[PDB]
């Protein structure tokens, strides 16, 4: 067959991921910029929310050295690539869940709507890749919100997943904290309730 | 905003250390006993940041400067530079590099590293930079040293330092461990050996590069990062 | 009635694929995790039914014309053929050898094939045959284009077709895929690499046979299944 | 030590089984003679029962796409092994569980008993094979009634296997359907409950 | 009008299938006996057309469009794709490709096929066109079927299809035929057999490349044709 | 020594060239553009010729499945190159004999006179390429013209080949088809009066 | 692909075949029962005739060690396959050609119309083989009668053979010989009027 270069290897990032990654997490001095866990600022367009979940292992417990990564559309379902800490709205971000902190948050604007490769509508997510200590290529999944339920049920991605239950692990439960709209959205990695994982 | 005009070349598991690999303590609890479910690309898999904007200190890749409290770091003083390709040989131009490692003694500058060997007071750990027009990245650094670890009674990690690399897209993104040519603790860790294929693990090692060296400075490492290959889409919903 | 007068080779589980083979997804959920319990041969185990007297069609084994719709099927026209023996190399007679596959382009006549390709008016899909005196069983289809399936992301299977035997008993009952000599997707299919060793895989590929074609019309292939060796019981119960 | 040639090795039946095997079910026309669920017809001789399942998978799911392989004694407790579409009894028969049908069902008569190789009887029994996507080589099982408790407390099959609750496993339990007698063997592939499988 | 600047590489003839092998039985009659007489390269020879205004159609490389009667081909769904380059490696860019071929089955679509094997009514077999500024080419086709052919009692052409490229000059052009990888027809066949050299065999072997593939559509194979080396002339009439 | 890439190899055209290289022969619908048999337009400069030849296998039998391509100069003794439909005037075409025509025909100008290599000028010659069945590699001859036989004395190439009997088979005869002027290039592969054939 | 054990490998008869094969031709004694030239005892039904011919070689000359076997269906179109010596006529026959006799002969019926393998008619023929001195491999051909033109003209066997004149190679023409009908069949191996000959 036809052959390429190989992608270089993964690794696990291990239980200092948070000093090259989330210098304030480690308890390090930062730098005058930083990738983090704010992707809009109060004033930009759509509606303003705060993620936060946990994360568990396969025993059940917390997962306390884990770093994450998110990237979505904006309020208007377009994805901003040019990263800028000027922007009102970044796609990107990062966040953690630490000894202190055994819960990430996230502040940002609900996504809107994006199409797929062939022209159907998926429902609003937020797409997460997550590594950790013990993790040896990271886990890729999506975050979907419950208050959508029937885009979700149109959705070709959610769609793809044969058993209707494990579509219930992909799905933040909303709440509120401190007069703010928030959801919940817990990783369990392995086990009773298992999160679903992609792959692309 | 991004377009969807990329397809990535599918990753090959194989390949990749699996997410359950046993000597590797700590991978056990920590990885899904359910298949990975496929997805076909789409615009939300094939785009990703681009860092270009952000604003990068006079220091962030020079690691003997970057964190200074009047003093050099001590330790091997290495240069470590290379390039980031895809899978075609095609270079990845303005892309993020980060790393992170230990100081010349193992010891890492993070509140949960209990281990003996001592901070190096002039020391930080990190840097970060962006690839050239051409592909190149590169660092100043000191070579780190092995530590142990709680994984089976006397392990000790080979020195490595992490890289993580952004890429094109978050399709793209990868988090590894360059090693050190000829150390040999490196076909000994349960981490390396998580990777089934020598060649695999073989990629990983950087290799002493004297022509990159500074005569009376600093030796230099060579380590090149291949990325998933991109190709433009042909053929789609006809 | 059907007499316990013999036993069958026990079964050597790893020239067989193995029940758990997690690059073959759906095998995760779908395979036991305690162990087989084994169990002495009994007549429950060594006798099975006899298809002698079934009601076979004229075309129940020529896939070329047992659907016909005022038509030929597109694709490859080809005989496949073989001999069924078991492990003493027995011919095994007035055995009953089913088979189905994909239409030339990879498309299954059935309800969950979601697949683009298209479905041939011409072409079902499926035959069976009874093998003669010595062992000889043959049809006649059209050569199965490979298919996608969502397995990982770009996994394809090469081209097959399914066989069923029942043989002697149902101790010695089998499915089966027969694969094509030369298909570079043999290598990579995760369902053919269940079968840990390799030679084993070659077991499985039907080979080109130029002596059995029909010159200007259709050329053939052979492939011979071996069964459980069967022999008579010696010293039991003393 | 002697080598024999070696066996074909076992290839899964795949989700496309149906097309050649349960024509009917796949949604095809059939042939004038098919193997399928009517083991006895009404005037055969013995009880007739009436037998249906559900196959499980390891997370508690309906496996839809199965095909499963029956070989019976008759009433008298005869192995009929010469299959004809014309006799009242066949001893085998073949039986689907599809997307429509989550469910198999099985028209037979209570089988007789029959002696093992050192002539100790054996327990009323079905024998059953297992075959779907995902199983690699088949799985061989046996039904046992409920109501046939002492012949079930001494057969030397279910005392072959070491663990009490094990044996339990293979136990269908009775029942009624249209208030005709009925059996119910369900199947867990993997789990808790495991359904215990056989070699020989 | 076109300048006398180039030259071109002297073609061997050894490398290439001589006019008399006699096991491919047309060859005979159709041989020259006498020597070619040699000439140098003038401007008759190193010109040749070029293409680019050429009107081709939207469908041109798509075979699985350009014929089309309200459906799709039947057959494996294959783009054919790869570069155009000389014999020094260079591109060759704006250069004409033609393709034709059989139908899934193998039957042509031309009065003079008289195989048994059906017509596809959705199926031409004809494509073009041109390669682009890197020299790449791409087509969307089915993969022929092999064929019968009377030359031995029992031959059959390996899968293939044919193709013709121009390239800068008249003395550049070419017409060949890919076969495709694994194929076992392939070794046993005559006009394949023209060819002395197994080297030369093989670089008219497409290959499987999985990374071009379109997940759960059509697979790929890769072919890459060299053409003449061209060189700038130096030290002519001094 | 220097070993550049190989040459990929040649290989016959086949019985089926004209399904993709003489659409309407094949007896197949063309294209809105195809290449074809007409050089020239009526309104092109210079003198219009008709030629038609027939070709010869060893045995004095015809071919029927040939397939040429012919390249010359215009008039003015220039190769235009830049392929069009509209131009009055295209150096490049292409033609057939069919089992229907025996002959092939092209529609052309006489051309003019282009300088060797070395300065020295040639006769009016096209150059032609031959392929079919049979032939592995494709064959290269030039068709010369009866009336011109003084520069055709002194052409550089006609000289290059050194018995003057093989001259011969290189010049086409001046006749007359539906009384407008024409030549006869007739092609003989193997035999006698074989005609000289190139490498270059 | 599917290898079987090898034919073993030709070769020729050589200068001596007559006395292994045509006994009386070498000038040897005789057994009690030879093969050869009488296919039809005088009371045989059909058409009486005599076959002669030449083989030339590739220079024209005569070749006179040369050996010829021959296989045809009796007069109703029937190959007798049981050779018996006693029979009014045997299918198969030899003959050869002498130092003395540069002409072979063979006294047979003219055999009528045998049905090909999907049920055409090919027209009257006799199957000829062709061994010699340098024949490394013998020759097979058909001989064809000229008064049998229409049959001929629709025989599934001679039209396999593109070039019309080449037909004629294979059609014996009728002369008398001593008020007896005659046909005479040349053969020419090589050359110019090659006859054709067949594998199969
Ligand atoms: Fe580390
Ligand atoms: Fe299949
Ligand atoms: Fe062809
Ligand atoms: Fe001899």
């Amino acid at each position: 067959p036809i052959e390429l270069l190989p992608e270089t290897p993964s690794q696990t990032a291990g239980p200092y991921v948070h000093i090259g990654l989330a210098l304030e997490a480690a308890g390090n001095p930062t730098r005058d910029q930083e990738i983090w866990n704010r992707l809009a600022k109060p004033d930009a367009p759509g509606e303003h929310i705060l993620l936060l979940g946990q994360v568990y292992d396969g025993n059940g417990h917390l997962v306390r050295d884990s770093f994450l990564e998110v990237w979505q559309a904006d309020a208007n379902g377009e994805y901003q690539d040019a990263y800028n800490l000027e922007n009102a709205f970044n796609s990107f971000g990062r966040t953690a869940t630490t000894f202190d902190a055994g819960e990430w948050t996230l502040h940002t604007v609900k996504p809107g709507v994006v199409n797929n490769a062939a022209g159907v509508p998926m429902a609003p997510h937020i797409n997460i890749s997550l590594f950790a200590r013990g993790i040896n290529i990271h886990l890729h999944t999506r975050l979907y919100f419950d208050d959508e339920a029937q885009a979700n049920a149109k959705c070709p991605v959610l769609n793809l997943i044969e058993q209707p239950q494990r579509r219930e692990t992909l799905i933040a439960k909303r709440c509120e904290v401190d007069g703010k709209t928030a959801y919940r959205f817990d990783i369990r990695i392995q086990g009773e309730g298992e999160t679903v994982f992609f792959d692309f | 905003p991004a377009q969807d005009n990329s397809r990535f070349v599918i990753r090959d598991r194989n390949w990749h250390p699996k997410a359950l690999t046993p000597d590797y303590k700590t991978s056990i609890a920590r990885s899904p006993r359910q298949a990975l479910v496929s997805i076909p690309q789409s615009i939300s898999e094939t785009t990703g940041p681009n860092f270009s904007h952000l604003g990068f200190g006079a220091h962030d890749h020079d690691l003997l400067l970057n964190f200074n409290n009047g003093g050099l770091p001590i330790g091997e003083r290495i240069i470590v530079a290379g390039r980031v390709v895809d899978q075609y040989g095609k270079p990845v131009p303005n892309t993020l590099v980060e790393m992170w490692q230990a100081n010349a003694g193992g010891r890492h500058r993070h509140k949960n590293d209990r281990y003996l060997a001592p901070l190096d007071p002039n020391f930080g750990g990190v840097g970060r930079c962006l690839t050239d027009s051409d592909g190149y990245y590169s660092f100043r650094t000191i070579k780190p040293g092995p530590y142990p670890w709680r994984n089976g009674p006397n392990d000790w990690r080979p020195a490595h330092i992490h890289f993580g690399i952004s890429g094109p897209s978050i399709a793209t993104k990868l988090i590894t461990q360059l090693y050190f040519e000829g150390d040999p603790l490196i076909p000994m860790c349960p981490i390396v050996k998580s990777i089934a294929n020598p060649e695999a693990v073989q990629q990983l090692i950087a290799k002493l590069d004297m022509n990159n060296a500074n005569p009376m400075d600093c030796l230099a490492y060579r380590f090149d990062i291949v990325l998933r290959g991109q190709r433009k889409t042909h053929f789609e919903n006809c």
